């Protein structure tokens, strides 16, 4: 069942990421040929910077990797023309697909090949997490901001937000799958831990996206300052923290960049295992900023066209917030545990996540 | 018969630096020929003459009068204004309240944000540098 | 309560021009007057306003390019330096609450070309309802009015909007549908009038054998 | 600084009896002094709503203005064919400082039932050839929808660049359109060829209709 589970889950992942890119692109095209181009330019640049940062992640990790990945037909040059062409994250996917398929089809290969496959699926999982909080999350905030600001919601945008949502759902499920599969799973329902992980994290993730959106639509000229400021502080926090996630020390610039940007939307432990203190500090940041933002909306109330019902979505915000908080408590209290190519990044992160 | 005048907006809230336009209207027959605006003060009501301080303007038509106040001041402009229309059969009055929002409340998400950033930096800088 | 503009015509760039709006049914001392312009096939541009007291306020983009004044019965709008980008229809409107009473509007064209009279050619009816019309071609500048049988034929009259040609002259057709039986026992004459060239032409459109 | 009005959408359609909405967004607080106007092609505009909610004199109740602050919205119901026109909003809040700029405009197109176009062609009259020019007119009458393609064929050759189209506004009685196509040619090129046709393609036509005539005959 392991082989089937792997291949089908990975198919799901690849398809999801595809669909999400497709919808985003379609939306952008619609914008440009539909009217104003500033929204097309913003989605293009957001896409670009995201893609480029995942591209430099994958290229860094490849450069570090010891003697392995021998089934790499392009000898150091095509890999680079590929990554340099902004088209990437696809080679890792196809590689996972082809490996898993070759294994499934083979009767019973060596315990080395299987480990290589597990490492491939762990890598892809990681890069999906990073893809989701670097690309789909901002893209979702942007789309919500345009819907609420212009006031005219169309089919493309509804589908882009059901896609974004599906991408965050897959992403966080795959990342809980990975985090638990890297260490001995003492409990018996790791799928139930994964599901309540998706529920908690997304339940509180959404209100922050709505908040940022609301802001972005009430003051589109202050988003740059706001995000740059908070990101400066988060970055600084990571710098004051420790970072030994990937071999290259000089290259930690990217890891701290991403950690900075992921904290802006959720809670991602950096490198220590001292809980119940940095959690409350986070939650007080995220909450205070979201409350301030909502407050800015309730101040500049009559400032947006009567489009999406705002006297129905906002209550759902506090409801999802409260619920998320509850299941987060339930996750830490109840499910949260106490304590051959091998991914040293995922061993790292797993041990630093389960102290 | 007697005229009946009413404000378009009984209460308004504009901000300093801009120009408020209060307007009264009436539909009685005969129409209101002359209109007069007064500002309410403690125990006395002062008439608003056109051209005062190069910032007041009155534009009157049959049964309708606009009061334009430029460069909304926080000290003398906010308050209650009374419009009085005098038709050949009598006169009537309406009351309009004007508030002036300042830049303190306008630049509320700027000070708020920079204060929150300052607080965050202090919290993290004491929680790690010396406490941790 | 009405107003009527006058002074629209063709002028060369740089030559000043004064438009006059004559009110009727109300005094200019008890109501304000707005001046609004509209380019061919575009939206309305607000130019300026003159209050009852006499104060004049102009739009930001129009500061200096225009001048508003008024007498006891008319409001005048002078253009000091018209440009090619100043060709538009100009309306005057009484300001009470927005602009309720509007004028018919006068057309001001600014170009280097000269006026040219219109040429009218009959569209003979084909051979249970026949169509026929008049082709108003190679005229300048706008506008031209077309009426059928001194204004007695209105049902079915379609006047197509003019279009600019390569030579720089406008052209349009005015067609009308009538019963085929009537072509033999009824005279159809189109009356084209082009005020800028003072050209009145009444052309009959007879059927072809 | 003059207040700028952002009128959206540019176009809006509905069937006879439906309901349309138009939104105007002001650059600054013009809380309740916004007027709505209906301008028909050729005729001058007519004031529809003042103070953003008060109906003008002699105006039907189908027009309803709502909104305040910086967002306003006009709504029409029971859309008759006489409603086909362009609508504009206009701010008049403290004109002496921000002006009275107008909106971009909103062409309201009524969506009636499909109507096939009656096609007639008119050769240039003998009097016009004296001047030295020939103009052929292809008339599409009382049709719907507005989208239609006119093609000029001279001696089976497809012409392009020597013709001009013109489309009228929606009729106030039956919501139909009219279109004229004026092929322009010199005397020489007109006498050179023999057969002239006007291939008209439209949704209301189940098959391409080709009206043609012969020179002289
Ligand atoms: C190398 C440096 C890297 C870090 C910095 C670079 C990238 C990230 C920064 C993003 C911020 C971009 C903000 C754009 C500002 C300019 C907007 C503009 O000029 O006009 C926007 C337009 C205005 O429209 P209007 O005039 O009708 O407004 C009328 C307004 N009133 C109603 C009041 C009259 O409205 C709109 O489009 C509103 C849409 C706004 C969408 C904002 C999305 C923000 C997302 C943030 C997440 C970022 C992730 C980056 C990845 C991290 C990598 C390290």
């Amino acid at each position: 069942g392991a082989l089937l589970r792997d291949l089908v889950l990975g198919v799901l992942g690849t398809a999801a990421f595809l669909l999400d890119l497709g919808t985003d692109l379609w939306a952008a095209v619609q914008y440009a040929l539909g009217g104003r181009y500033l929204w097309a330019a913003l989605v293009l640049a957001l896409l670009g910077l995201a893609s480029v940062a995942l591209q430099l992640f994958s290229w860094l990790w490849l450069r570090a990797d010891p003697a392995g990945l021998h089934g790499s037909q392009p000898p150091r040059r095509c890999l680079a023309l590929l990554h340099l062409l902004q088209l990437g994250y696809l080679y890792r996917c196809v590689q996972e697909l082809r490996q898993g398929l070759l294994v499934w089809q083979q009767e019973e290969p060596s315990e080395f090949d299987l480990a290589y496959a597990d490492f491939l699926a762990l890598d892809i999982s990681m890069l999906r997490l990073f893809e989701t909080f670097l690309e789909t999350a901002p893209q979702l905030t942007l789309v919500l901001a345009i819907m609420l600001q212009s006031g005219r919601a169309e089919y493309y945008q509804w589908v882009g937000i059901c896609t974004s949502f599906l991408g965050i759902s897959w992403a966080l499920l795959d990342y809980h799958r990975a985090l638990r599969t890297c260490l001995p799973s003492k409990p018996l329902l790791g799928l139930g831990s994964s599901v309540i992980y998706f529920l908690w994290n997304l339940l509180l993730l959404w209100p922050r996206v709505l908040a940022v959106a609301l802001f972005s639509a009430l003051f589109p000229s202050y988003v740059a300052l706001h995000f740059l400021g908070l990101w400066l502080v988060l970055l600084l926090w990571v710098w004051l923290q420790g970072t030994d996630f990937m071999p290259d020390p000089s290259s930690e610039w990217l890891y701290r960049v991403t950690v900075a940007t992921i904290l802006y939307f959720s809670w991602f432990n950096v490198a220590e295992g001292r809980t119940r203190g940095r959690a409350i500090i986070h939650f007080a940041f995220l909450l205070s900023d979201s409350i301030l933002l909502v407050a800015t909306w309730v101040t500049h109330s009559s400032w947006l066209p009567s489009g999406i019902p705002l006297q129905l979505w906002l209550p759902v915000g506090c409801g999802c917030f409260f619920l998320g908080l509850a299941l987060r408590l339930v996750y830490y209290h109840w499910l949260h545990p106490s304590c051959l190519p091998q991914n040293r990044r995922m061993t790292h992160l797993a041990q630093k996540f389960f102290p | 018969g007697p005229p009946r005048v009413k404000a378009v907006k009984s209460s308004e809230h504009i901000n300093e630096g801009e120009t408020a336009m209060l307007v009264c209207k009436s539909e009685s027959v005969p129409p209101v020929t002359d209109w007069a605006w007064y500002k309410i003060t403690d125990s006395e009501d002062k008439a608003l003459m056109q051209g005062s301080e190069s910032r007041f303007f009155v534009s009157s038509s049959q049964g309708r009068s606009e009061l334009h106040i430029e460069n909304l001041n926080m000290e003398a402009d906010p308050g209650q204004y009374r419009c009085q229309g005098t038709s050949s059969k009598g006169s009537d009055q309406a009351i309009i309240t004007l508030r002036v929002r300042s830049h303190l409340a306008a630049l509320w998400p700027f000070l708020g944000i920079v204060a929150e950033v300052l607080v965050l930096v202090t919290i993290i800088f004491i929680y790690e540098k010396r406490r941790k | 309560q009405s107003v009527e503009e006058s002074g629209g015509r063709l002028v060369t760039p740089g030559t000043p021009l004064t438009l006059t709006c004559t009110v009727s049914g109300f005094s200019l001392s008890d109501y304000a007057m707005n001046w609004v312009r509209q380019a061919p096939g575009k939206g309305l541009e607000w130019i300026g306003i003159i209050y009852a007291s006499g104060s004049r306020y102009y739009a930001s983009w129009a500061k200096g390019r225009f001048t508003i004044s008024k007498t006891s019965t008319t409001v005048d709008l002078k253009i000091t330096s018209p440009t090619t980008e100043d060709t538009a229809t100009y309306f005057c409107a009484r300001y009470y609450a927005g602009s309720d009473i509007w004028g018919p509007g006068t057309l001001v064209t600014v170009s280097s070309a000269s006026t040219k009279g219109p040429s009218v050619f009959p569209l003979a009816p084909s051979s249970g309802t026949a169509a026929l019309g008049c082709l108003v071609k190679d005229y300048f500048p706008e506008p031209v009015t077309v009426s059928w049988n001194s204004g007695a034929l209105t049902s079915g009259v379609h006047t197509f909007p003019a279009v600019l040609q390569s030579s720089g002259l406008y052209s349009l057709s005015s067609v009308v549908t009538v019963p085929s039986s009537s072509l033999g026992t009824q005279t159809y004459i189109c009356n084209v009038n082009h005020k800028p060239s003072n050209t009145k032409v009444d052309k009959k459109v007879e059927p072809k054998s | 600084a003059d207040v700028v009005m952002t009128q959206t959408p540019s176009s809006v359609s509905a069937a006879v009896g439906g309901t349309v909405t138009i939104n105007c967004q002001a650059s600054q607080s013009i809380s309740a002094y916004l007027a709505w106007y209906q301008q028909k092609p050729g005729q001058p505009p007519k004031l529809l709503i003042y103070d953003a909610s008060d109906l003008a004199s002699g105006v039907s109740s189908r027009f309803k203005g709502s909104g305040s602050g910086t967002q306003f919205t006009l709504t029409i119901s029971a859309l008759e064919c006489a409603d086909a026109a362009t609508y504009y909003c206009q701010s008049y809040y403290a004109i002496i400082t921000y002006g009275a700029a107008f909106g971009g405009g909103t062409e309201v197109v009524v969506k009636r039932t499909v109507a096939a176009p009656s096609v007639f062609i008119f050769p240039p009259s003998d009097e016009q050839l004296k001047s030295g020019t020939a103009s052929v007119v292809c008339l599409l009458n009382n049709f719907y929808p507005r989208e239609a393609k006119v093609q000029w064929k001279v001696d089976n050759a497809l012409q392009s660049g020597n013709s001009q189209e013109s489309v009228t506004e929606q009729d106030s009685k039956d919501c139909t359109y009219s279109l004229s196509s004026t092929l322009t040619l010199s005397k020489a090129d007109y006498e050179k060829h023999k057969v002239y046709a006007c291939e008209v393609t439209h949704q209301g036509l189940s098959s391409p209709v080709t009206k043609s005539f012969n020179r002289g005959e």
